[PDB]
């Protein structure tokens, strides 16, 4: 095993003053056929290696100028000569001149910068979703990192739509904002009310501080209000059955698939009939939540046998017993049929 | 009528850049601030940067320096946003707005945004496969090569323990060698490197894992001769552990249907853990739409159905393909749902 080993450990520079980086191999990396095998990657923190130099001073396409290797024999260097902010990263160098390949231990490069800044600002919201009533009076809040005396904004966003500003400066309503918005709150805690809320207000409400740079948003509040109405009509569900596909039987196992489709109400029953004889225990069912437009229900019922047990048997069957049937329905299929 | 109104949606390469532009109306563009923010899918808004139109002031939030650029073109009353160096987080809804009069630190006008998708499967090597394994048992990595000549290249697996530099792991080479492979000595005899040209598909298969194996893999392709490349992949997590359950990808099997309305679905079986995320034709096909919960079989794998209906008008014109994104196990699945032709 050919060992590569790279000096520094790790290094740091002023942004665009110049790096260098070398690597040692434990034997001579060149090959038989007088090429010599030397490679130079850098991995940006969290990201794949990327390739920069191969055959120890050739730039592979779009490399930049900035980064050259040199050395001979078992000694070689990488030359950056600015370090810009995104060269920073782990550099490695490999060989591909003798089995096993092998990389070299990495060395860090980093920008060290005198001057540290206040930190982004954060800002943070409460609660994160609240379910109310039409009429209801409802305030949502918000705490910011730092001080940020009345530099304060909040914004609405529903579903699919861009942000709409709400309330600026942490207490002035804007243009066209209906008035029983209104905010309050200086410092570090803020507060938005909704005097009585109404249907439309159904959103997700976000702060956002405009005191520096980087201007900087809260996570936001989901406000929801649940249905106060009446149930919805009775609806029948619609009936499909599915075979097995041939996919599925070059497995050994057999799925039987049953869809009731948007029905009211929730309760149905579902029985398997193979052979027209009653099936229990080798079914399992599924429910999807109440549709959010039309307040159906949807739900699967699946059978399942090994293949073996499937083609033993020629009529698959699920009927179905709901209150919007007139009488139980029946889908079924025939094996082998079309 | 004040507005802003954005370019079209966009899908970019990884590494590519972008740039986005907004048309100002209804106001004197150049004595009001305009600036750039962000919304990942899910999640909330990001400020990128601001810029005045009237002296091109520029404000960068500090990790776009260098990576953001926002102009103006004055005369058309248009700003534009680029993005150079993208990554998989870039993918975002990108709005431009406008601040109040006489201030920067509101937004008081929003356009409607512009969505920026940074693809996954536009790039030269993406590995597939991955997860939790227990010790002394097995898994399988494949990796997809795009936009260069793979049978001509040589091609690797690298490993890096969490933490540790680049190990090597395995080479294959190509058919006018004999696609003769090479291992590293810790894995010979239990790794299995190979390709399949036709597929464009290089494969590890790794056997009689051990602890020691832990370690995000790249594959990666070389080649010298007269207009070299090293590329590599995007990497995947393989955890050899006792402690947790193994993860396993799905398998996707058609409900066609059957021969008004017709209902046709998708079987999502036999993974683990949750969640798997479904969709139809991309997400094109949104209506009509049921994904079911997921049910634990007695196997330990989850299963569920995806179903859509549609007018039986559409079974021949119309193609049906459900997307099925594993995400624990770094693993999509395509199926095409067409009815059975007798």
């Amino acid at each position: 095993d050919i060992v590569m080993t790279q000096t520094p450990l790790s290094l740091s520079v002023t942004p665009g003053q110049p790096a260098s980086i070398s690597c040692k191999s434990s034997q001579s990396l060149v090959h038989n056929n007088a090429n010599t095998y030397l490679s130079w990657y850098l991995q940006k923190p969290g990201q794949s290696p990327q390739s920069l130099i191969y055959k120890v001073s050739n730039r592979f396409s779009g490399v930049p100028d900035r980064f050259s290797g040199s050395g001979s024999g078992t000694d070689f260097t990488l030359k950056i000569s600015r370090v810009e902010a995104e060269d920073v990263g782990v550099y490695y160098c490999g060989q591909g001149t003798q089995y096993p390949f092998t990389f070299g231990s990495g060395t860090k490069v980093e920008i060290k910068g005198q001057p540290k800044a206040a930190p982004d600002i954060q800002m943070t919201q409460s609660p994160s979703s609240l379910s109310a009533s039409v009429g209801d009076r409802v305030t949502i809040t918000c705490q910011a990192s730092q001080n940020i005396y009345v530099w304060l904004n909040w914004y609405q966003q529903k579903p699919g739509k861009a942000p709409k500003l709400l309330i600026y400066k942490a207490s002035n309503l804007h243009t066209g904002v209906p008035s029983r918005f209104s905010g309050s709150g200086s410092g570090t805690d803020f507060t938005l009310t909704i005097s009585s809320l109404q249907p439309e207000d159904i959103a997700t409400y976000y702060c956002q501080q405009g005191q520096t740079y980087p201007y900087t948003f809260g996570q936001g509040t989901k406000l929801e209000i649940k249905t106060k109405g009446p149930s919805r009509t009775v609806a029948a569900p619609s009936v499909f059955i599915f075979p097995p596909s041939d996919e599925q039987l070059k497995s050994g196992t057999a799925s039987v698939v049953c869809l009731l489709n948007n029905f009211y109400p929730r309760e149905a029953k579902v029985q398997w009939k193979v052979d027209n004889a009653l099936q229990s225990g080798n079914s399992q069912e599924s429910v999807t939540e109440q549709d959010s437009k039309d307040s159906t229900y949807s739900l699967s019922s699946t059978l399942t046998l090994s293949k073996a047990d499937y083609e033993k048997h020629k009529v698959y069957a699920c009927e179905v017993t709901h209150q919007g049937l007139s009488s139980p329905v029946t889908k079924s299929f025939n094996r082998g049929e079309c | 009528q004040v507005q802003l109104v954005q370019s079209g949606a966009e899908v970019v390469k990884p590494g590519a850049s972008v740039k986005v532009s907004c048309k100002a109306s209804g106001y004197t563009f150049t004595s009001y601030y305009i600036h750039w923010v962000r919304q990942a899918p899910g999640q909330g808004l990001e400020w990128i940067g601001s810029i005045y139109p009237g002296n091109v002031n520029t404000n960068y939030a500090q990790k776009f320096q260098g990576r953001a650029t926002l102009t103006v073109d004055t005369s058309i009353s248009t700003a534009y946003m680029e993005l150079s160096r993208l990554r998989s987080d870039d993918t975002a809804v990108y709005y431009c707005t406008r601040s109040h009069y006489g201030l920067d630190w509101n937004f008081d006008v929003w356009g409607k945004g512009t969505t920026v998708t940074v693809s996954s499967s536009q790039v030269q090597l993406v590995e597939s496969g991955g997860g939790v394994v227990q010790p002394g048992r097995s898994l399988r990595l494949s990796c997809a090569a795009s936009g260069f000549t793979f049978t001509k290249a040589w091609m690797h697996w690298v490993r890096q323990a969490p933490g540790k530099q680049l190990e090597w792991v395995a080479q294959i080479k190509d058919k006018s060698n004999s696609y003769a492979t090479y291992y590293a000595d810790s894995v010979k005899g239990r790794f299995t490197i190979s390709r399949d040209d036709s597929k464009n598909t290089l494969y590890l298969q790794m056997n009689s894992l051990r602890a020691e194996d832990t370690a995000v893999y790249y594959c990666r392709g070389v080649y010298y001769a007269l207009s070299p490349f090293d590329y590599w992949g995007q990497g995947t997590l393989v955890t050899v552990s006792s402690r947790t359950a193994s993860t396993k990808g799905p398998s996707v099997f058609p409900l066609a249907p059957s021969s008004g309305t017709a209902a046709l679905g998708c079987l999502v079986k036999d993974y683990f853990p949750e969640p798997v995320t479904v969709s139809w034709n991309s997400g094109a096909l949104t209506s009509g739409v049921h994904t079911f919960p997921a049910v634990l079989q007695s196997s330990g794998l989850y299963s569920l159905s995806s179903v859509v209906t549609v007018p039986s008008s559409s079974l021949g014109t119309q193609t049906y393909i459900c997307n099925v994104n594993h995400k624990p196990s770094n693993t999509k699945v395509d199926k095409k749902v067409e009815p059975k032709s007798c």
